[PDB]
Protein backbone atom coordinates (compact mmCIF):
# COMPACT_ATOMS: atom_id res chain seq x y z
CA UNK A 1 0.00 0.00 0.00
CA UNK A 2 2.47 2.63 1.06
CA UNK A 3 4.67 2.50 -1.67
CA UNK A 4 1.85 3.04 -4.24
CA UNK A 5 -0.04 5.95 -1.87
CA UNK A 6 3.58 7.64 -1.91
CA UNK A 7 3.59 7.38 -5.93
CA UNK A 8 -0.29 8.74 -5.88
CA UNK A 9 0.69 11.68 -3.89
CA UNK A 10 3.53 12.99 -6.60
CA UNK A 11 1.08 12.67 -9.63
CA UNK A 12 0.79 16.20 -11.00
CA UNK A 13 -2.97 17.86 -11.57
CA UNK A 14 -2.64 17.45 -15.44
CA UNK A 15 -1.71 13.35 -14.92
CA UNK A 16 -4.67 12.75 -12.65
CA UNK A 17 -6.81 14.72 -15.12
CA UNK A 18 -5.77 12.65 -18.44
CA UNK A 19 -6.30 9.51 -15.89
CA UNK A 20 -9.83 11.31 -14.95
CA UNK A 21 -10.36 11.21 -18.96
CA UNK A 22 -9.48 7.45 -19.43
CA UNK A 23 -11.96 6.22 -16.35
CA UNK A 24 -14.69 8.52 -18.25
CA UNK A 25 -14.30 5.78 -20.79
CA UNK A 26 -14.75 2.62 -18.41
CA UNK A 27 -17.37 4.13 -16.59
CA UNK A 28 -19.48 5.07 -19.34
CA UNK A 29 -23.25 4.12 -18.58
CA UNK A 30 -22.66 2.58 -15.30
CA UNK A 31 -25.24 2.65 -13.38
CA UNK A 32 -23.13 3.77 -9.64
CA UNK A 33 -20.41 5.98 -12.09
CA UNK A 34 -17.86 3.14 -10.98
CA UNK A 35 -15.79 0.13 -12.38
CA UNK A 36 -17.65 -3.10 -11.96
CA UNK A 37 -16.45 -6.59 -14.26
CA UNK A 38 -18.86 -5.65 -16.83
CA UNK A 39 -17.16 -1.96 -17.40
CA UNK A 40 -13.10 -3.42 -16.85
CA UNK A 41 -13.81 -6.88 -19.43
CA UNK A 42 -15.39 -4.39 -21.73
CA UNK A 43 -12.28 -2.36 -22.26
CA UNK A 44 -9.64 -4.99 -21.91
CA UNK A 45 -11.28 -6.55 -24.86
CA UNK A 46 -11.69 -3.41 -26.44
CA UNK A 47 -7.76 -3.02 -25.87
CA UNK A 48 -7.39 -6.47 -27.13
CA UNK A 49 -7.03 -8.67 -24.17
CA UNK A 50 -9.39 -11.26 -23.15
CA UNK A 51 -9.16 -11.55 -19.59
CA UNK A 52 -11.23 -14.16 -17.43
CA UNK A 53 -13.89 -13.31 -15.19
CA UNK A 54 -12.02 -14.08 -12.31
CA UNK A 55 -8.80 -12.47 -13.50
CA UNK A 56 -11.22 -9.67 -14.09
CA UNK A 57 -12.79 -9.88 -10.49
CA UNK A 58 -8.62 -10.19 -9.17
CA UNK A 59 -8.00 -7.15 -11.21
CA UNK A 60 -10.69 -5.25 -8.76
CA UNK A 61 -9.82 -7.21 -5.61
CA UNK A 62 -6.65 -6.10 -6.15
CA UNK A 63 -7.08 -2.10 -5.84
CA UNK A 64 -10.84 -2.49 -3.95
CA UNK A 65 -10.60 -0.50 -0.47
CA UNK A 66 -13.69 -0.11 0.03
CA UNK A 67 -15.35 -3.50 -0.29
CA UNK A 68 -17.66 -2.35 -2.91
CA UNK A 69 -16.18 -4.82 -5.64
CA UNK A 70 -16.03 -1.71 -7.80
CA UNK A 71 -13.13 0.69 -9.15
CA UNK A 72 -13.99 4.55 -8.11
CA UNK A 73 -11.00 7.40 -9.61
CA UNK A 74 -9.15 7.13 -6.30
CA UNK A 75 -8.97 3.30 -6.88
CA UNK A 76 -8.42 3.72 -10.18
CA UNK A 77 -5.40 5.84 -9.91
CA UNK A 78 -3.47 2.84 -7.90
CA UNK A 79 -4.64 0.57 -10.09
CA UNK A 80 -2.87 2.68 -12.96
CA UNK A 81 0.55 3.24 -11.15
CA UNK A 82 0.62 -0.45 -10.28
CA UNK A 83 0.63 -1.34 -13.77
CA UNK A 84 3.89 0.51 -14.07
CA UNK A 85 17.93 -7.20 -3.78
CA UNK A 86 16.21 -10.03 -1.46
CA UNK A 87 19.77 -11.63 -0.71
CA UNK A 88 20.73 -8.65 0.15
CA UNK A 89 17.96 -8.32 2.48
CA UNK A 90 18.12 -11.85 4.24
CA UNK A 91 22.10 -10.93 5.20
CA UNK A 92 20.75 -7.93 6.80
CA UNK A 93 17.60 -9.68 8.47
CA UNK A 94 19.95 -11.75 10.52
CA UNK A 95 21.78 -8.78 12.14
CA UNK A 96 18.26 -7.61 13.69
CA UNK A 97 17.60 -11.03 14.52
CA UNK A 98 19.20 -11.13 17.42
CA UNK A 99 18.31 -14.03 19.58
CA UNK A 100 18.02 -15.73 16.28
CA UNK A 101 14.95 -17.16 16.01
CA UNK A 102 13.85 -16.29 12.62
CA UNK A 103 11.80 -12.78 13.32
CA UNK A 104 12.26 -9.58 14.32
CA UNK A 105 10.57 -8.30 17.88
CA UNK A 106 9.66 -5.30 19.86
CA UNK A 107 13.08 -5.39 21.90
CA UNK A 108 15.29 -6.02 18.97
CA UNK A 109 13.75 -3.11 16.11
CA UNK A 110 14.38 -0.97 19.66
CA UNK A 111 18.13 -1.72 19.86
CA UNK A 112 18.40 -1.58 16.18
CA UNK A 113 16.58 2.12 16.06
CA UNK A 114 18.60 3.25 19.41
CA UNK A 115 21.65 2.29 17.40
CA UNK A 116 20.85 4.54 14.43
CA UNK A 117 21.74 7.79 16.80
CA UNK A 118 18.77 9.57 16.12
CA UNK A 119 16.45 10.29 18.47
CA UNK A 120 14.01 7.70 18.99
CA UNK A 121 10.26 8.53 20.61
CA UNK A 122 8.13 6.05 21.79
CA UNK A 123 5.98 6.79 18.64
CA UNK A 124 8.61 6.07 16.35
CA UNK A 125 9.07 2.34 17.46
CA UNK A 126 5.18 1.30 17.57
CA UNK A 127 4.25 2.59 14.20
CA UNK A 128 7.32 0.90 12.69
CA UNK A 129 6.32 -2.12 14.57
CA UNK A 130 2.95 -1.73 13.18
CA UNK A 131 4.09 -0.59 9.82
CA UNK A 132 5.97 -3.94 9.52
CA UNK A 133 3.73 -6.24 11.19
CA UNK A 134 0.96 -7.52 8.77
CA UNK A 135 -0.59 -10.37 10.67
CA UNK A 136 -0.44 -8.75 14.02
CA UNK A 137 1.47 -11.23 15.85
CA UNK A 138 4.17 -8.03 17.45
CA UNK A 139 6.75 -9.44 15.20
CA UNK A 140 8.26 -8.83 12.00
CA UNK A 141 8.51 -12.17 9.95
CA UNK A 142 11.23 -12.70 6.54
CA UNK A 143 8.77 -11.90 4.09
CA UNK A 144 7.05 -9.01 6.04
CA UNK A 145 11.16 -7.90 6.81
CA UNK A 146 10.87 -7.92 2.70
CA UNK A 147 7.71 -5.56 2.18
CA UNK A 148 9.33 -3.40 5.15
CA UNK A 149 12.50 -2.62 3.25
CA UNK A 150 11.25 -2.54 -0.41
CA UNK B 1 9.04 10.20 6.66
CA UNK B 2 8.78 6.44 4.85
CA UNK B 3 10.27 7.50 1.86
CA UNK B 4 13.90 8.45 3.75
CA UNK B 5 13.41 4.92 4.37
CA UNK B 6 13.82 4.16 0.83
CA UNK B 7 16.85 6.35 0.79
CA UNK B 8 18.75 4.78 3.24
CA UNK B 9 17.78 1.34 2.29
CA UNK B 10 19.22 1.93 -1.13
CA UNK B 11 22.49 3.36 0.70
CA UNK B 12 22.45 -0.16 2.39
CA UNK B 13 22.78 -1.87 -1.10
CA UNK B 14 24.39 0.85 -2.60
CA UNK B 15 26.50 -1.03 0.44
CA UNK B 16 28.04 -3.86 2.67
CA UNK B 17 27.88 -5.67 0.16
CA UNK B 18 30.45 -3.90 -1.72
CA UNK B 19 32.72 -3.48 1.25
CA UNK B 20 32.27 -7.24 1.74
CA UNK B 21 33.20 -7.94 -1.98
CA UNK B 22 36.60 -6.11 -1.23
CA UNK B 23 37.38 -7.72 1.89
CA UNK B 24 37.09 -10.80 -0.65
CA UNK B 25 39.93 -9.15 -2.64
CA UNK B 26 42.46 -9.30 0.48
CA UNK B 27 41.28 -13.24 1.05
CA UNK B 28 41.80 -14.58 -2.64
CA UNK B 29 46.10 -13.23 -2.50
CA UNK B 30 45.69 -15.02 0.58
CA UNK B 31 45.26 -18.93 -1.62
CA UNK B 32 46.38 -18.47 -4.95
CA UNK B 33 49.72 -16.77 -5.03
CA UNK B 34 51.93 -16.02 -8.29
CA UNK B 35 53.16 -18.28 -10.62
CA UNK B 36 57.05 -18.88 -10.62
CA UNK B 37 58.07 -19.90 -14.15
CA UNK B 38 62.04 -18.17 -14.33
CA UNK B 39 64.50 -19.83 -14.34
CA UNK B 40 62.53 -23.72 -14.53
CA UNK B 41 64.47 -25.37 -17.23
CA UNK B 42 62.66 -28.40 -19.32
CA UNK B 43 62.18 -31.43 -16.98
CA UNK B 44 61.68 -28.80 -14.08
CA UNK B 45 58.87 -27.64 -16.62
CA UNK B 46 57.80 -31.37 -16.93
CA UNK B 47 57.37 -32.19 -13.03
CA UNK B 48 55.61 -28.81 -12.07
CA UNK B 49 53.11 -28.95 -15.41
CA UNK B 50 52.77 -32.99 -13.33
CA UNK B 51 52.23 -31.09 -9.72
CA UNK B 52 49.62 -29.01 -10.91
CA UNK B 53 47.48 -31.03 -12.86
CA UNK B 54 47.53 -33.71 -9.40
CA UNK B 55 46.69 -30.50 -7.86
CA UNK B 56 44.21 -29.69 -10.07
CA UNK B 57 42.54 -33.54 -8.73
CA UNK B 58 43.02 -32.55 -5.57
CA UNK B 59 41.43 -29.02 -5.34
CA UNK B 60 38.07 -30.95 -7.70
CA UNK B 61 37.96 -33.01 -4.53
CA UNK B 62 37.59 -30.53 -1.96
CA UNK B 63 35.14 -28.40 -4.20
CA UNK B 64 32.91 -31.69 -5.06
CA UNK B 65 32.74 -32.09 -0.90
CA UNK B 66 31.73 -28.92 -0.22
CA UNK B 67 29.37 -29.15 -3.36
CA UNK B 68 27.47 -32.76 -1.68
CA UNK B 69 26.88 -30.09 1.60
CA UNK B 70 25.12 -27.45 -0.40
CA UNK B 71 22.94 -30.02 -2.88
CA UNK B 72 22.01 -31.87 0.54
CA UNK B 73 21.05 -28.34 2.21
CA UNK B 74 18.79 -28.05 -1.50
CA UNK B 75 17.15 -30.74 -0.11
CA UNK B 76 16.47 -29.95 3.60
CA UNK B 77 15.39 -26.48 1.91
CA UNK B 78 12.81 -27.86 -0.20
CA UNK B 79 11.23 -30.19 2.35
CA UNK B 80 10.88 -27.49 4.80
CA UNK B 81 9.22 -25.01 2.31
CA UNK B 82 6.72 -27.27 1.67
CA UNK B 83 6.24 -28.03 5.31
CA UNK B 84 5.63 -24.46 6.07
CA UNK B 85 3.23 -23.82 3.12
CA UNK B 86 1.53 -26.44 4.75
CA UNK B 87 1.53 -25.03 8.62
CA UNK B 88 0.98 -21.26 6.85
CA UNK B 89 -2.13 -23.35 4.97
CA UNK B 90 -1.14 -7.53 -18.50
CA UNK B 91 -1.07 -4.07 -20.69
CA UNK B 92 0.78 -0.69 -19.23
CA UNK B 93 -1.28 2.31 -18.07
CA UNK B 94 1.34 3.99 -20.86
CA UNK B 95 -0.09 1.72 -23.33
CA UNK B 96 -3.65 2.30 -22.23
CA UNK B 97 -3.56 5.78 -22.16
CA UNK B 98 -2.16 6.25 -25.62
CA UNK B 99 -5.13 3.92 -26.55
CA UNK B 100 -7.74 5.35 -25.02
CA UNK B 101 -6.78 8.90 -25.53
CA UNK B 102 -4.41 9.55 -28.38
CA UNK B 103 -3.05 12.82 -28.65
CA UNK B 104 -4.76 13.89 -25.92
CA UNK B 105 -2.28 11.67 -23.59
CA UNK B 106 0.86 13.79 -23.32
CA UNK B 107 1.49 13.62 -19.32
CA UNK B 108 0.77 10.32 -18.60
CA UNK C 1 25.05 -48.58 3.44
CA UNK C 2 24.52 -45.13 2.49
CA UNK C 3 27.99 -44.70 2.78
CA UNK C 4 29.69 -46.34 0.06
CA UNK C 5 27.43 -45.63 -2.58
CA UNK C 6 28.19 -41.41 -2.24
CA UNK C 7 31.81 -42.86 -1.86
CA UNK C 8 31.36 -44.60 -5.75
CA UNK C 9 29.34 -41.52 -6.39
CA UNK C 10 32.33 -39.69 -5.73
CA UNK C 11 34.94 -41.64 -7.32
CA UNK C 12 32.68 -41.98 -10.60
CA UNK C 13 32.03 -38.37 -10.76
CA UNK C 14 35.33 -36.96 -10.39
CA UNK C 15 37.10 -39.48 -12.96
CA UNK C 16 34.83 -38.30 -15.38
CA UNK C 17 35.39 -34.69 -15.12
CA UNK C 18 39.19 -35.42 -14.87
CA UNK C 19 41.41 -34.38 -17.96
CA UNK C 20 44.58 -36.81 -19.51
CA UNK C 21 47.67 -34.91 -19.20
CA UNK C 22 49.97 -35.19 -22.50
CA UNK C 23 53.03 -33.02 -22.74
CA UNK C 24 55.66 -35.50 -23.63
CA UNK C 25 55.74 -33.61 -27.15
CA UNK C 26 55.39 -29.65 -25.70
CA UNK C 27 58.92 -28.09 -25.67
CA UNK C 28 59.94 -25.32 -23.18
CA UNK C 29 57.96 -22.51 -24.02
CA UNK C 30 55.11 -24.72 -24.72
CA UNK C 31 55.69 -26.52 -21.00
CA UNK C 32 55.10 -22.69 -19.42
CA UNK C 33 52.13 -22.47 -21.32
CA UNK C 34 50.25 -25.59 -20.46
CA UNK C 35 51.36 -24.69 -16.65
CA UNK C 36 50.17 -21.39 -16.74
CA UNK C 37 46.51 -23.37 -18.33
CA UNK C 38 47.23 -25.45 -15.13
CA UNK C 39 47.17 -22.61 -12.68
CA UNK C 40 44.28 -21.08 -14.27
CA UNK C 41 42.37 -24.27 -13.98
CA UNK C 42 43.16 -24.68 -10.06
CA UNK C 43 41.98 -21.31 -9.76
CA UNK C 44 38.42 -21.35 -11.56
CA UNK C 45 37.98 -24.40 -9.46
CA UNK C 46 38.83 -22.55 -6.40
CA UNK C 47 36.50 -19.54 -7.04
CA UNK C 48 33.57 -22.14 -7.43
CA UNK C 49 35.26 -23.36 -3.99
CA UNK C 50 32.97 -20.75 -3.06
CA UNK C 51 30.41 -19.89 -4.72
CA UNK C 52 30.33 -23.74 -2.92
CA UNK C 53 30.78 -22.11 1.01
CA UNK C 54 29.42 -18.71 0.73
CA UNK C 55 26.38 -20.45 -0.52
CA UNK C 56 26.44 -23.14 2.43
CA UNK C 57 26.65 -20.52 5.01
CA UNK C 58 23.53 -18.58 3.55
CA UNK C 59 21.77 -21.71 3.75
CA UNK C 60 22.05 -22.69 6.84
CA UNK C 61 20.20 -20.13 7.09
CA UNK C 62 17.18 -20.11 5.14
CA UNK C 63 17.25 -23.66 6.89
CA UNK C 64 17.66 -22.04 10.66
CA UNK C 65 15.07 -19.29 9.61
CA UNK C 66 12.57 -22.04 8.22
CA UNK C 67 12.92 -24.51 11.59
CA UNK C 68 11.70 -21.55 13.58
CA UNK C 69 8.99 -21.00 11.16
CA UNK C 70 7.70 -24.34 11.46
CA UNK C 71 8.14 -24.54 15.35
CA UNK C 72 6.81 -21.20 15.86
CA UNK C 73 3.33 -22.44 13.54
CA UNK C 74 3.36 -25.78 14.79
CA1 LIG D 1 -14.27 0.19 -4.44
CA1 LIG E 1 14.40 -12.43 17.09
CA1 LIG F 1 4.19 -10.35 11.92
Amino acid sequence: DDIYKAAVEQLTEEQKNEFKAAFDIFVLGAEDGCISTKELGKVMRMLGQNPTPEELQEMIDEVDEDGSGTVDFDEFLVMMVRCMSEEELSDLFRMFDKNADGYIDLDELKMMLQATGETITEDDIEELMKDGDKNNDGRIDYDEFLEFMK
Amino acid sequence: LKTLMLQIAKQEMEREAEERRGEKGRVLRTRCQPLELDGLGFEELQDLCRQLHARVDKVDEERYDVEAKVTKNITEIADLTQKIYDLRGRISADAMMQALLGTRAKES
Amino acid sequence: GKRQTEREKKKKILAERRKALAIDHLNEDQLREKAKELWQSIHNLEAEKFDLQEKFKQQKYEINVLRNRINDNQ
